[PDB]
């Protein structure tokens, strides 16, 4: 199957009967009407805009947005420093040097996010084995300087701190999901 | 349709404007919509076809009389003839499986590498080390909206790749800027640089 | 001369006697899995990982302790030399707790690649 | 060893053909200058040039050297017309950035730098 | 068997017949024409030798490759001839592909094949850009997508990721000069190459 | 939506199509959100029996390439020889041939 | 046609490399070692070419650790010993080699365990 | 997956597809319109990119 | 009678049979220049003569298509131009020379 | 809810502030230190223990498909008792 989109170019003895009817579709302008008359229609129909911070738009649970660590429901942070939550970060983004906690048990000292790098793939909320990591629906978080992204760990916690009210309702539709 | 493509504006800024000869293209090898816009009956998804294709009864729109207006109509029917595929896309998915069986190509259930250990490893070892690819290589190809995008991809043991490289088809299509824009002026090498499909990233590297 | 015809796949090496199977196949690079064995440590076949199907055999021997004779060829990759594989790591792979993110061995786990590659 | 030449023979031959290339640079050091506006007056851009000449002097293969006149080529195609700019003319010199010690004593007051 | 992209094998004859069509037709200059599993053609030639079988592959029946769409280079930095240099083609007519690469030295050049393939045009030249790998007889030869002031060919193995140098704005002189290259993270190199060969009669024996 | 039953007459006669049907945008009965959560199908090799690694392996079926020549090693009336049957000339496209 | 010369085959011109990183600047040639963690041996079989380290330093704002030598990452799988040391040669680098270490073959017999006379009588069995 | 030798199953396959040529009507309506817009015609770019 | 070919710029230049025979007759006497034994010589015959049996028996052309294989008749006579200056270019090129110019060893062992 | 420098900065889970004679505190001035007051080690001990039945269990964090890889525990020490490395909960074994 091939499609000539132009082939209609035919020898059709063209008379007055047709030929004019160009000559009716050229000075007697009609064509340029028909382009313009649509455009007519739309300024007498809906216009999609929407006043943003009043009516803002349309996500899904999965939107790939800000970071945020979780947090157990009793406490306890819930990243263990694994260390492949960077070995696959393609930005190369993250450091996150930890150590025992001094209760014995296995925990983070250290932890990163250059937000202008993570490119916000979503390979991080998926391979930390414990959901420790999340993405979530932020995305009204631009700063004035570079350096107020460089997230590292007290504000990753505590605005994880702040939206597991939400994320653990989006997530709540997406286990049993991936 | 209704507004452009019957529009003197359109047209005779467009028409007979480009104009490609069809085995000078090959010499530089457009390979996408600027060829089959000159009539060089050609597409790999039904020339060499790879994925589930071979049952969707769709159509090529080729273009004849090489110039912008029939690249134009070319771009427009072949955004009409996804809706063919649509719905034959649309109407019969099977129900099935994805992230292929295999675990060491394919990262497992989330569910599933919570319990079950093989399951946990591979998912420590796909997300740091990965697949482990044989040597070898390919070129590989397929027809997006520019035309012949492909990839020179050749590998080594290592989970690691070794030279990738990209076939960025307007890469050629802009080397050819400078022959179709012979006897021409200003304003339609605007519409030339449209009617090579600049989405630049793919020139760039 | 105290060398012994010893065949892997179709090579046609020569080996000392008293040697494994293991001491031959890591001459050409068929390195065989292993858990109870060390290169410098006693031999004991605990784990039961290094099996292969010697050719012209029903049963498969513990390649890190059974000698080498004559005439021998091995199958590192027969189907009967993986079925030994895929079902021995499938049996480790029952009482282990599954703490790889836990484990201090996360890319220098000698059982994590064992139980990917085979 | 039976190697395969390029656009000359031993040396000597090629050494005119470096000359050529000298040739332009030494007249493209006042048309540059005017043409885009810089600092240096016409001198201490001359001095640079024969200050990367007297880099290259080691060398005694003539595929090397047949190779670098190309380069030089290229970069005067692309400085006699005005595909460069202010910055790209004005790099070579490296003004800015503090030459280092050549010497052995402040060279480790910083860095350890052998 | 679902999972194993099926082989296809009669097409692999097609490809290794006709592999050793352009063998006994052409056998000066050509090595080791073979093919992988994957049903893709390969022919190692000598560079002495490079147009004259493009254009039996551009201009010949049974070879109809009139299409070129890359012409890279591989690095191996470790035989003589460390520069693979990759063609690879295309019938319309006969509805397949091929590849014929060849091989050089950090400088033993090639010549050009835009008589041939007018597509190579700029393909050549970022190779120039690229690798520092002259070609006889192609039309002006310059940088493509390295700066104007940029020294160096980059895609080599030799050269590091974030090279040799940073720009930036330094506001005495109303410019973007560049100084040495100083980074804030350093790019931290893994050993993601775990032992067991995982490939056998695939491989290497010492 | 509020569209008085008159501007609907001025928008198709002066755009064509009685387009209250395709409008633009959309308002309902569509993708009512929170939709159940769904228990997923399961791939192949469930199964727990007749399925070991050796009848799935897909990367150790490769090989190496098959040389031909080999310049030292193999170095070895006749008909014309093609790549492939060269295909054909397809059809012309029943149902929509000339637009 | 052909031409004669028997010379180093220097290329440090056609690189820009201006001039730390070509002087001072050793490199080491080796075959890596066996990570004794674990008992694979595959990193061997080959000639990594890694080269010598300098400043790592603290970067005072986010804790961050930052360089300045580019040419620190910079690992280089070649085949044979030979001809690494053509190639950094080739680019005038001041290498610096460490030979193979083969392990020796060893006999290792299972009975011996169980001696009588001897003395590598094992416990637990 | 050419090199790893795997088909991928089809309902995996099949959205491939799907998306594959919905990207297809991207770029047309993004060089289509663009097109339109350096030529100078504004606006069926502003009626797609509701679309 | 064929008014266009599908492609464009691939003008017409009509009536078939006649500057197919003269080239391919051509490019048969351009050869009997070469050796026997260089095995390019001993193929063209049988592509040509192949196609030229069916050029020099039958006169319908649109038969003529599908019959060896590749239509839009002048897309084979721009393809007989596109044989014949192939030969004349290879004959100051040998390809019929000895054995190949030895490239190294290790030279293509890929797996490094 | 943290501990404080005599210099009158804020304390991290980790100890962490500055010496007296540090320049870093100027990015603090006109600014301040973020922080959490969630110290894990302080909520964490504010838990009950589950004194369960037999030796051996498996935990969860409160979802099989949510959190906690089911590892096991042997619960055979009356003195201590056992934990998981994930989580920081506590278990004894009732007899
Ligand atoms: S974010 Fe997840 S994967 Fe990363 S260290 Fe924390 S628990 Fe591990
Ligand atoms: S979303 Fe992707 S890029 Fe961003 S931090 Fe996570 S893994 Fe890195
Ligand atoms: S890294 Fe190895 S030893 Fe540690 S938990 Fe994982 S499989 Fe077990
Ligand atoms: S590896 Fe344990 S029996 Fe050989
Ligand atoms: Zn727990």
């Amino acid at each position: 199957t091939y499609k000539y989109v132009n082939k209609k170019e035919q020898e059709s003895e063209v008379d007055m009967k047709s030929a004019t009817d160009n000559a009716a579709r050229i000075l007697m302008w009609t064509e340029l009407i028909r382009g313009l008359g649509m455009t007519l229609s739309y300024l007498f129909r809906e216009p999609a805009t929407i006043n943003y911070p009043f009516e803002k738009g349309p996500l899904s649970p999965r939107f790939r947005g800000e970071h945020a660590l979780r947090r157990y429901p009793s406490g306890e942070e819930r990243c263990i420093a694994c260390k492949l939550c960077e070995a696959i970060c393609p930005a190369q983004a993250i450091t996150i040097e930890a150590e025992p906690r001094a209760d014995g048990s296995r925990r983070t000292t250290r932890y990163d996010i250059d937000m202008t790098k993570c490119i916000y793939c979503g390979f991080c909320q998926e391979a930390c084995p414990v959901d420790a990591i999340v993405e979530g629906p932020n995305f009204e978080f631009s700063t004035e300087t570079h350096e107020e992204l460089l997230y590292n760990k007290e504000k990753l916690l505590n605005n994880g701190d702040k939206w597991e009210a939400e994320i653990a309702a989006n997530i709540q539709a997406d286990y049993l999901y991936r | 349709e209704e507004m452009l493509t019957n529009n003197r504006i359109w047209r005779n800024r467009t028409v007979d404007i480009g104009v490609v000869t069809a085995e000078d293209a090959l010499n530089y090898g457009f390979s996408g919509v600027m060829l089959r816009g000159s009539g060089i009956q050609w597409d790999l998804r039904k020339t060499q076809p790879y994925d589930v294709y071979d049952q969707v009864e769709f159509d090529v729109p080729i273009g004849s009389r090489g110039d912008c207006y029939d690249r134009y109509l070319c771009r427009v029917e072949e955004m009409r003839q996804s809706l063919r595929i649509i719905e034959q896309c649309l109407n019969k998915m099977p129900p099935g499986e994805i992230k292929v069986d295999d675990a060491k190509v394919s990262p497992p259930k989330r569910a599933e590498m919570k319990t079950s250990m093989e399951s946990l490893i591979h998912h420590f070892k796909l997300y740091t080390e990965g697949y482990q690819v044989p040597p070898g290589a390919t070129y590989t190809a397929i027809e997006a909206p520019k035309g012949e995008f492909g990839v020179y991809l050749v590998s080594d043991g290592s989970s690691r790749p070794y030279r990738c490289k990209i076939k960025a088809p307007g890469f050629a299509h802009l080397a050819g800027l400078d022959k179709m824009s012979k006897g021409h002026m200003l304003a339609d090498v605007v519409a030339i640089i449209g009617t090579q499909d600049i989405v630049f990233g793919e020139i760039d590297r | 001369s105290n060398l012994i015809e010893v065949f892997v796949d179709g090579q046609s090496v020569m080996v000392e006697p008293g040697t494994t199977v293991l001491q031959a196949c890591e001459k050409v690079g068929m390195q065989i899995p292993r858990f109870c064995y060390h290169e410098r440590l006693s031999v004991a076949g605990n784990c039961r990982m290094c099996l292969v199907e010697i050719e012209k055999a029903p049963k498969v021997v513990a390649a890190c302790a059974m000698p080498v004779m004559k005439g021998w060829n091995i199958l590192t990759n027969s189907e009967k030399s993986k079925k030994a594989r895929e079902g021995v790591m499938e049996f480790l792979l029952a009482n282990h707790p599954l703490d790889c993110p836990i484990c201090d061995q996360g890319g220098e786990c000698d059982l994590q690649d064992q139980s990917m590659m085979f | 060893t039976s190697v395969k030449p390029i656009f000359s023979r031993d040396l000597n031959e090629a050494k005119r053909r470096v000359r050529e290339l000298y040739r332009a640079w030494y007249r493209e050091v006042p048309n540059t200058v005017h043409l885009m506006q810089l600092d240096i007056t016409v001198k201490q851009g001359r001095d640079k040039v024969r200050e990367m000449f007297m880099k290259n002097a080691h060398v005694t293969d003539p595929r090397v050297v047949d190779l670098l006149v190309i380069k030089g080529k290229m970069e005067l195609q692309e400085t006699i017309k005005v595909w460069k700019q202010r910055t790209h003319v004005m790099r070579f010199f490296h003004e800015t950035e503090t030459p280092r010690p050549k010497d052995f004593l402040s060279k480790f007051y910083m860095g350890h730098d052998p | 068997r679902p999972t194993v992209r099926p082989r296809s094998d009669v097409t692999h004859k097609q490809l290794s017949a006709f592999g050793e069509y352009v063998a006994e037709i052409l056998p000066k200059y050509v090595q080791q024409v073979q093919v992988s599993c994957l049903d893709e053609l390969e022919i190692c030639i000598h560079p002495d030798g490079v147009i004259p079988t493009l254009t039996f592959l551009r201009d010949h029946t049974n070879a109809q490759f009139k299409s070129l769409a890359d012409l890279t280079a591989v690095d191996v930095p470790t035989r003589q001839n460390r520069f693979e240099i990759v063609y690879n083609l295309l019938s319309l007519r006969f509805n397949s592909r091929i590849r014929v690469k060849t091989y050089a030295d950090e400088l033993t050049p090639i010549d050009s094949i835009v008589s041939v393939h007018i597509a190579a045009n700029w393909y050549e030249r970022e190779v120039w850009d690229m690798f520092g790998v002259f070609f006889f007889n192609h039309p002006d030869l310059r940088r493509i997508l390295t700066d104007y002031g940029f020294e160096g060919h980059p895609f080599r193995k030799d050269f590091p990721l974030t090279g040799y140098v940073e720009l930036r704005y330094d506001d005495e002189v109303k410019r973007v000069v560049a100084e040495p290259v100083e980074l804030a993270q350093e790019f931290r190199k893994f050993d993601l190459n775990s032992p067991w060969e995982a490939f056998p009669a695939y491989r290497q024996p010492p | 939506a509020s569209a008085t039953r008159v501007i609907q007459k001025l928008r198709n006669w002066a755009s064509g199509q009685d387009l209250q049907a395709k409008l633009q945008l959309r308002y309902q009965e569509i993708a009512k959100r929170t939709q159940p959560p769904p228990k997923l199908p399961v791939g192949p090799s469930h199964k727990l029996s007749n399925n070991y690694y050796c009848t799935r392996d897909g990367r150790r079926e490769v090989v190496p390439p098959s040389i031909i020549m080999s310049s030292q090693k193999a170095l070895v009336e006749k008909k014309a020889v093609t790549p492939a049957p060269p295909m054909k000339r397809w059809e012309l496209s029943k149902d929509q041939p000339y637009l | 046609q052909l031409i004669t010369v028997d010379e180093k085959l220097d290329i440090t011109t056609l690189t820009g490399v201006p001039e730390e990183h070509i002087k001072t600047r050793k490199v080491r040639i080796f075959v890596p070692a066996r990570n004794n963690m674990q008992s694979g041996v595959n990193n061997t079989k080959k000639w990594k070419m890694e080269f010598d380290t300098r400043e790592r330093w603290e970067n005072p704002l986010m804790g961050w650790a930052s360089t300045a030598d580019p040419l620190s990452n910079m690992v280089l799988t070649f085949s044979a010993k030979e001809d690494a040391i053509a190639f950094a040669e080739k680019n005038g680098w001041s290498y610096d080699v460490e030979e193979k270490k083969v392990p020796k073959p060893k006999s290792k017999s299972y009975g011996a365990n169980f001696s009588w006379n001897k003395r590598t009588r094992v416990s637990t069995k | 997956e050419k090199l790893l030798n795997i088909q991928p199953p089809p309902r995996a396959q099949w959205i491939r597809v799907l998306f594959g040529e919905i990207t297809r009507i991207l770029n047309h309506i993004m060089a289509v319109t663009t097109h339109a817009l350096d030529i100078g015609a504004m606006t069926p770019f502003f009626w797609m990119f509701e679309e | 009678l064929k008014k266009t070919t599908g492609l464009v710029g691939l003008a017409v230049c009509d009536t078939p049979h006649e500057r197919l025979t003269i080239l391919y007759t051509k490019t048969l006497d351009i050869l009997k220049h070469f050796p026997k034994h260089a095995a390019y010589r001993k193929y063209t015959e049988q592509i040509t003569n192949e196609k030229l049996d069916m050029v020099k028996a039958e006169p319908d052309v649109k038969k003529l298509e599908a019959l060896l294989q590749g239509g839009e008749v002048e897309e084979v006579i721009l393809q007989a131009e596109k044989e014949l200056s192939l030969a004349r270019k290879m004959l100051k090129w040998k390809p019929w020379e000895p054995l190949v110019e030895e490239p190294p060893a290790n030279q293509w062992k890929w797996p490094i | 809810g943290v501990q404080v420098s005599p210099s009158g900065e804020k304390i991290t889970h980790t100890g962490q502030v500055y010496d007296e004679k540090d320049y870093r505190r100027v990015r603090f001035v006109d600014r301040q230190k973020e922080v959490n007051e969630n110290f894990a080690i302080d909520l964490i001990a504010q838990q009950p223990v589950n004194e369960v039945e037999h030796r051996i269990i498996a935990c969860d964090g409160g979802g099989g498909a949510l959190g906690h890889p089911k590892v096991y525990i042997n619960l055979d020490k009356e003195t201590k008792t056992g934990t998981c490395g994930y989580c920081g909960l506590q278990f004894k074994q009732h007899h």
